């Protein structure tokens, strides 16, 4: 391996901003580690940029306030950028550079992966099929995530999208009629929710189930960009050499992109589309798709990113991108936030494009496809119904328009309203679902077929 | 023997297109017919029904070779194209067959080299001109040409070229005009007096 | 009274089309091309810079 | 004459996209033609962009892919590019190069001619005033053109275009070579201007320059010139009439952009080059008429405009150029209209002094400018019709929405095979100038209606 003794360089040649250029280097890699050392003693950490001969450009993670090119001592590693993986780290907080912050113990490797990480062979995957449950009804009922499927969460700044993220973490399993592990990953978080993220998880007993990834937002923006390989090189392990069912939570995945295109152009390139990088398409790839399942292992990787659309923008690159890599949306909505719904997710535009798999018989039950796009149809019916009512009035509505108001009132606040700490199990999330349609008669519901309709509406 | 990808296959003579790509459908062959050698272009979305043209055409055509291109795709959009290709059937003779004694596929996810993507369309392109020079007809599916050019936008970023239209580079139309015009119905190369045809079916998403 | 009912709803909704219609067919297509030349311009000056 | 001999190089300093940097030249000329040799034994032709001392910048046609420092000859001509001209070119098929590909012969060459041009004095130019009767009554009736006039059929991808322009060469007469240069085209574009000329049995007259879709992009910088150094050649030496047809002039400044990138110019409008409106008026002004010579050059090039903006860079910078132009439009196609030809943007800036009392009529000049004025109103009552319905208009605005029916399909949708004359276009004018009363026709004065309305 590398048995060789390291070269620690004095032979800084410059600064200019986060960049510290060396010179006279013995064959410099590139993407190669290196650990500075101030003139007072303080160690910084930083990454070679850009060899050249015997050049090597190295960005410093840490900023280079007060490093001197007479006194700054340069060591090089030789390797690139690992992580240690073990099974051991499920149930720690690491930042994002992977250090504990729990006042835990460094993790005993099982392997050193490189966190980068190889695509997986096109052929080697399987189709998703089974159910994740995460016991949010208005993802479970209607936008169902299948076992490998890539599903954001889109919404904005003030809405609670991150304890949507808490709440799924806090509650993810299988669909039960030994294998499960949450990797959480939290890039440019603030102070407030590492907090509310590292109390959460501790003490409802479910710490021993997720790995804590917390990056914080005074944290350097290189170390925002290693972060979820962090998170995703773990989930590798977990998943496709233990045979866990892994799920992988990127909070703010557009506080990547912002850290992104803070590191491009503090690396002198030149910016692209929207002042974004032009490699931002495959730049998200290499972040989401790993995921899904494998031929010959019994493990799988389902990804939920989360989002922050500026302005309520679609069009902007990074919704853009994430809407062409993945496969649907769920759409935290803000006018069901003012009207204080917990959690406030919007069904009429959110859609998973695998929820076809995910349900059926001997996967959640039989009646799965058949509730859903019924309650989907009354939800369009009735908010039509919501706005017709105020042009016209109360005593100009039949008693057709009153069983879709009157559902309406019902639909929001039982089957979208949950309350933070309410895991309603999949089973459960079909019986509300089945006693809202029980306010039309047989004779109303035409999205579901009449052989499950005698099955499943009397009772 | 081996072909740079980026030159035409040199034919005798590239005659017009007089025979109809026959699928076993009854729309889009009693109203909109396609040839032996033309060039179509499809709306691949999801829930479109997209999936009744990929594998009719790859069973029920006159086409003796068919060259699946898929560039730049999703994860799991992929995987469902490599799984349902090895189990569909086709009977000539009686006797029963599977497709992929016909086919060959160009699978680049959206997780491969952004250079490996830009060149699926042309190593298709090239695999179906190896074939016209036998004297098949070759029928081309090249699914999301539009993730195609989304690999060219940034190839033409990564050796700093200036953005043209919508960022795509200057030869957006041009890279489009020499792809298309490798399709038609030629007289091939060669002694035994032989007649190919390369179809390319597109696929485009607005 | 139905008479006089029929010339009032006649006149109100023959009022509010011309008023769907000058949204569809006047306001809302001019803020279209205006957005459209908002994208294109300002490409141009992502360009030139 | 050149009777030194030349000095073949193998000082290749560098290749950079669609450039070849060479050094150690000895003398080198600007816009010089070399002969490169690629190791494997191929031929490339290339011309110089700049010289600086002893190093020189050649641009190669073909591209550079193939081409490397050690073992690549460059053989300086020391001649800037002249082409083969003669008259037995008429009835030839060329590539973009000037090859043939006919399955025939080199040219044997009267003369040799520098294809970049040779710019003729504006004193001694004679002014274009014979109208050509074109038969198409959109081109003809309103927006007519003369012997000399440069002027553009500004289209889109999928309009027809090329059917269009190949109506006018069956068409074009007075009330004659043609030069057609394919810049970039397609084959089925290639394969129907030559159908077209076989079957009307015109191929002894027709200069054929072919660059197809698959021909190397950088020979369109000089396919048009080629072509248009065999059109001065046959007007101004020969006293011929020549009609050039430069199909998609797209495809020439997509070549251009694409060897000013790799070069890193300035760029200008939409990144197309700084240089594009001398360019283009490099090649758009060579034509016209010369005094003492009895031939002369009518130009119609092509252009697709992307995305049917008229305020591209390419219809923009045609339209300073050129005299006039020829709007094909989108949405005329989709009504079956054949030709859709949207006469409010067209133009022609010599139909003024082309037409009138001795050359045509006396009444031309009035019935296109009140059958211009019709149809820009009923155009917008149309637009008026959308806010307030039908019922809401005038019987006098009843009558503008009758003319839009009976204009673009009595006057303007034709058939590709009609040769109406310029009377038989008039004598369309007036059945709907009939339409109205004579008291709304008010670009018309009274000397002209009293004599031409009641019929």
């Amino acid at each position: 391996y590398l048995s060789q003794p390291r070269l620690t360089y004095k032979t800084v040649s410059g600064v200019n901003g986060p960049l510290v250029i060396l010179d006279h280097v013995k064959f410099p890699r590139y993407a190669e580690i290196v650990h500075l050392t101030l003139p007072d003693g303080t160690k910084r950490s930083g990454q070679v940029l850009e060899v050249s001969g015997s050049k090597a450009v190295v960005q410093v993670f840490e900023g280079t306030s007060g490093i001197d090119a007479k006194k700054t001592s340069c060591e090089f590693t030789g390797d690139i950028l690992r992580t240690p993986v073990s099974e051991d780290m499920l149930g720690r907080v690491f930042n994002g550079s992977g250090k504990p912050i729990d006042r835990g113990p460094v993790v005993l490797a099982e392997d050193f992966l490189d966190i980068m990480g190889q695509p997986i062979n096109p052929q080697c995957r399987i189709y998703p099929e089974e159910m994740i449950q995460t016991g949010i009804s208005a993802i479970d009922g209607m936008n169902s995530i299948a076992r490998g499927q890539k599903i954001p969460i889109f919404s904005a700044a003030g809405l609670p999208h991150n304890e949507i993220a808490a709440q799924i973490c806090r509650q993810a399993g299988l669909v039960k009629k030994e294998n499960f592990a949450i990797v959480f990953a939290a890039m440019g978080v603030n102070m407030e929710t590492a907090r509310f993220f590292k109390s959460d998880f501790e003490e409802n007993g479910s710490m021993d189930n997720v790995c804590l990834f917390l990056n914080l937002a005074n944290d350097p923006t290189i170390e925002r960009i290693i972060t979820p390989r962090l998170a995703l090189t773990t989930a590798e392990f977990l998943a496709y050499q233990c045979e866990k069912h892994v799920l992988v939570i990127l909070t703010d995945m557009s506080s990547y992109a912002e850290a992104l295109r803070e590191v491009s152009a503090a690396r002198e390139e030149v910016p692209g589309r929207r002042g974004f990088p032009g490699y931002m398409y495959t730049d998200l790839a290499t972040i989401y798709e790993r995921a899904g399942r494998v031929e010959g292992r019994n493990g799988s990787i389902t990804q939920i990113p989360i989002l922050t659309m500026p302005n309520d923008d679609i069009t902007h690159p990074i919704p853009d991108l994430t809407g062409y890599i993945t496969e649907g949306q769920i759409y935290v909505d803000r006018q069901l936030h003012n009207r204080q719904i917990y959690p406030p997710i919007n069904v009429l535009p959110s859609l998973s494009r695998l929820m076809k798999s995910a349900i059926g018989e001997g996967m959640t039950r039989k009646d799965h496809a058949d509730v859903s796009n019924q309650l989907y149809a009354c939800y369009a019916i009735g908010k039509d119904v919501q706005a017709m009512k105020a042009v016209v009035g109360e005593e100009a509505l039949t008693s057709d328009d009153l069983l879709y108001l009157e559902f309406l009132q019902k639909f929001e606040r039982n089957f979208i309203a949950q309350g933070p700490y309410e895991n309603r199990t999949v089973y459960e999330t079909l019986d509300i679902g089945w006693q809202l349609l029980r306010i039309f008669p047989k004779e109303m519901l035409k999205r579901i077929p009449q052989s499950t309709l005698s099955e499943f509406y009397p009772r | 023997q081996v072909w740079p990808v980026r030159q035409v296959r040199p034919v005798t003579e590239k005659l017009p297109a007089n025979h109809p790509l026959l699928t076993g459908q009854r729309v889009l062959d009693a109203l909109f017919p396609c040839v032996q050698g033309g060039t179509t272009a499809i709306p691949g979305a999801f829930g479109c029904g997209k999936t009744v043209i990929s594998q009719s055409l790859s069973k029920y055509s006159n086409s003796d070779v068919i060259i699946y291109v898929g560039c730049g795709e999703r994860g799991n959009e992929m995987s469902e194209v490599l799984r349902d290709f090895p189990e569909l059937t086709m009977e000539v003779d009686g006797k029963v067959e599977s497709i992929m004694k016909r086919t060959a596929l160009v699978a680049n996810t959206s997780n491969m080299p952004v250079a490996a993507r830009e060149a699926s369309i042309y190593t298709g392109i090239t695999l179906s001109e190896y074939f016209r020079d036998m004297g098949y007809h070759v029928s081309m599916m090249a699914d999301s040409t539009s993730r195609w050019a989304e690999a060219l936008r940034e190839i033409s970023g990564r050796l700093a070229e200036m953005p043209a239209d919508s960022g795509y580079p200057a030869y957006l139309g041009a890279r489009l005009a020499s792809f298309y015009e490798r399709a038609g119905r030629v007289k091939c190369l060669g002694n035994p007096e032989r007649e190919g045809s390369v179809s390319i079916v597109g696929a485009v998403s607005p | 009274s139905l008479q006089t009912s029929f010339v009032t709803l006649d006149e109100a909704i023959k009022i509010t089309n011309r008023r769907v219609n000058a949204i569809e067919h006047v306001i809302i297509p001019r803020i279209e091309r205006t957005l459209a030349y908002i994208i294109t311009e300002l490409d141009e000056r992502e360009r030139e810079e």
